């Protein structure tokens, strides 16, 4: 939902939010990735959870929104991109 | 090649924006597979790194 | 008019070799040694053989001033070989004072030698040298061993004090020369230097510039090669 | 009063050195200019012929110069003083006389230094030598700052002690001084650390704590009683850590289409 940009997180979120404590959280984490909701590394050192990939749902009210938004930046940068491309290179463009 | 696949990118990625407004409203039926695809493509990005060459094309011609 | 003029490459290899050298002279003495150079080392390779010889040992004398003042020490076998040796002998020995960082032998070469160094025009840069003297042994000291206390930068050049030489990194670091930073924490230079590159775009950049460069010149490359031996089939001959 | 040589330099004499007076050897200095147009109307060609007329046209603008400086405007002082150069190139130095123009000759120099003008810097050392027709006292300030400031002994510059010798030079040392206290004091923030009140006064070239607080303040460091060269001097230090990764590559895709265009 909420990053385009990155796709990490921190475990202090899940934390405070649960109202559970931070040493539960790292385990909890570790279930996470085995089910497959998420899959990635963990980074103990650094206090980050990073995920390559989220596993497809259901649709859902926050969802939708998000993907709209990552679409009109996406269409955005690539009509950027075409010009820039398209610019230089000129003897070879035919 | 390259030119034309900005070109090519930019008339699918609009079809993709409108159908998922089409759910929203202006009422349209799901096909689920099509919101699982979807929400797959965000998630993989990383952010760039390297890649550059040298003097050396450079070198050849001037031995002509 | 230098910096007005960039300088256009039609026009024969004799008379850049000439533009090379004045003004390469001119702009050392502001301290742009820098830029000057690069002008004098292109300067006396572009001359002639054997009919150049007399501009090219002025131009000898000049460029190793040139590349002294820039915080390079120059080779010796150079001033060597050229078979000017002789004259060459007292800008060898401005090179050893530099090397050393002893002020009291540049001092005194400089003027029993001036008399030669007049005559070729050169002086005018060797005044600005006696700062490099004590710089170019900073810089060497500095970049080899990166924490070195300031009572030893001072014995070694025969300064002052300990002051005298924060003094010198003090001009210095602005312009990036030296490039080291004085902590008054205990007293000492600490040298900026850490490595690990690859790790950071930072490479790409710099491999990107000098492909750029090139790339104006190929083209040229293949667009000049051409035209002479067609200049000649075009020519009527025997 | 009227003055151009050969009948009249009163006013020099009468400016400084005598009395202080400005307001006879400066307030009337409007209708020497009238002669002053005949006499620019020959250094067209610079040649022997001409110094007769040449002498008297600088008369003017030596006590034109020496009202600007004792009145402290410096743009006053540049236009009289510029004049008087050419009139001495016309077969280099040929006019290197006068001790009214012995002044001005150093204060030129320091001048140029205070503007930071590097280039007329140097053109005005090699185009004046009259630094011993007029003999070193007030002249020999700028040169003596040239050698130790070229040499990066900024301890031995006689700059800083410059100011209590003076013909009227006090005025144009205080400037260049202010510029030589600013190169230091910039620097010095990315060099180290809090460090001392005390070492933060020493090689800052400055003569109390309490211009040191107001001085340092300025420039960044030492908004508080407290210094803060600490902001700066950490920025500096690691080169080589640095990735926003995107931003920093600049553009990969300029390059590589300038490069394939060829071939």
């Amino acid at each position: 939902t909420r990053p385009a940009n990155h796709r990490q997180l921190t475990f202090e979120e899940i934390a405070k939010s649960a109202k559970i404590t931070v040493n539960k959280v790292e385990l909890l984490v570790m279930k996470a990735l085995s089910v497959g909701l998420v899959r990635g590394s963990i980074d103990e050192v650094d206090k980050r959870v990073h995920m390559t990939w989220v596993q497809p749902r259901v649709l859902d009210l926050q969802q939708i929104k998000g993907m709209k938004d990552r679409l009109e930046l996406w269409c955005t940068d690539v009509k950027s991109m075409e010009l820039l491309v398209e610019h230089q290179a000129q003897d070879i463009l035919t | 090649n390259q030119v034309h696949g900005l070109k090519g990118l930019n008339s699918k990625l609009l079809d993709i924006r409108t159908y998922l407004e089409k759910v929203a409203s202006g009422k349209l039926p799901i096909n689920h597979h099509i919101i699982y695809q979807l929400q797959d493509v965000f998630n993989l990005l990383p952010d760039a790194s390297l890649q550059e060459f040298v003097k050396a094309f450079y070198l050849k011609t001037n031995d002509q | 008019l230098v910096s007005k003029s960039v300088f256009p490459e039609q026009a024969n290899n004799n008379e850049w070799a000439r533009y090379l050298y004045y003004t390469g002279r001119i702009k050392a003495i502001q301290l742009e040694y820098s830029e000057a150079r690069r002008t004098m080392t292109n300067a006396l390779r572009k001359a002639p053989q054997h009919t150049a010889v007399g501009f090219k040992q002025t131009v000898h004398k000049l460029l190793i001033v040139v590349e002294l003042l820039l915080g390079e020490i120059p080779d010796r076998l150079q001033f060597r070989q050229p078979s000017l040796k002789r004259s060459l002998m007292p800008y060898f020995l401005l090179t050893q004072a530099v090397r050393t960082g002893n002020l009291a032998k540049f001092n005194q070469v400089l003027d029993q030698f001036g008399e030669k160094f007049q005559t070729d025009g050169t002086y005018t840069l060797i005044i600005r040298l006696r700062h490099n003297v004590i710089k170019t042994g900073v810089r060497m000291i500095s970049l080899s061993y990166s924490r070195i206390s300031l009572a030893d930068i001072a014995q070694k050049l025969q300064l002052d004090s300990p002051e005298d030489a924060e003094f010198i990194v003090a001009k210095a670091i602005r312009d990036g020369v030296i490039e080291a930073s004085i902590n008054h924490e205990k007293g000492y230079v600490q040298s900026k230097e850490m490595i690990d590159i690859y790790s950071t775009r930072e490479p790409q950049l710099a491999f990107h510039q000098r492909i750029s460069f090139c790339l104006d010149i190929h083209n040229m490359s293949v667009k000049a090669m051409r035209f002479p031996p067609k200049s000649y089939n075009k020519d009527l001959e025997s | 009063l009227q003055a151009a040589a050969g009948m009249y330099e009163q006013l020099k004499d009468e400016w400084n050195r005598k009395s202080p007076n400005l307001s006879k050897c400066g307030e009337e200095l409007g209708r020497l200019k009238l002669v002053l147009l005949e006499l620019n109307f020959l250094p067209t060609t610079g040649t022997k012929l001409t110094k007769q007329q040449l002498i008297l046209a600088r008369d003017i603008l030596e006590i034109g110069a020496q009202w600007s400086i004792l009145c402290k405007d410096i743009p006053s002082f540049e236009r009289y003083m510029a004049q008087l150069k050419c009139y001495y190139f016309d077969y280099k130095e040929q006019l290197p006389e006068s001790a009214y123009m012995h002044q001005l000759l150093g204060l030129n120099l320091l001048f140029l230094l205070s503007q930071n003008r590097v280039a007329e810097f140097h053109t005005e050392l090699e185009r004046l030598p009259a630094k011993d027709i007029q003999t070193n006292v007030y002249i020999k300030h700028p040169v003596s700052l040239e050698q130790y400031l070229m040499e990066g002994s900024y301890n031995k510059v006689f700059l800083a002690k410059g100011n209590i010798p003076a013909e009227s030079y006090t005025f144009f040392i205080d400037i260049l001084l202010d510029t030589i206290r600013d190169e230091i004091a910039g620097c010095i923030e990315k060099a180290y650390e809090k460090i001392l009140f005390a070492e933060a006064t020493r090689i800052l070239f400055f003569s109390t704590p309490k211009k040191m607080t107001d001085y340092a303040k300025k420039r960044g460091w030492l908004l508080g009683p407290n210094n803060y060269y600490s902001f700066a001097s950490q920025q500096q230090k690691p080169e080589d850590s640095t990735i926003p990764s995107t931003e920093l590559a600049r553009q990969v895709i300029e390059y590589a289409r300038q490069l394939e265009m060829i071939v």
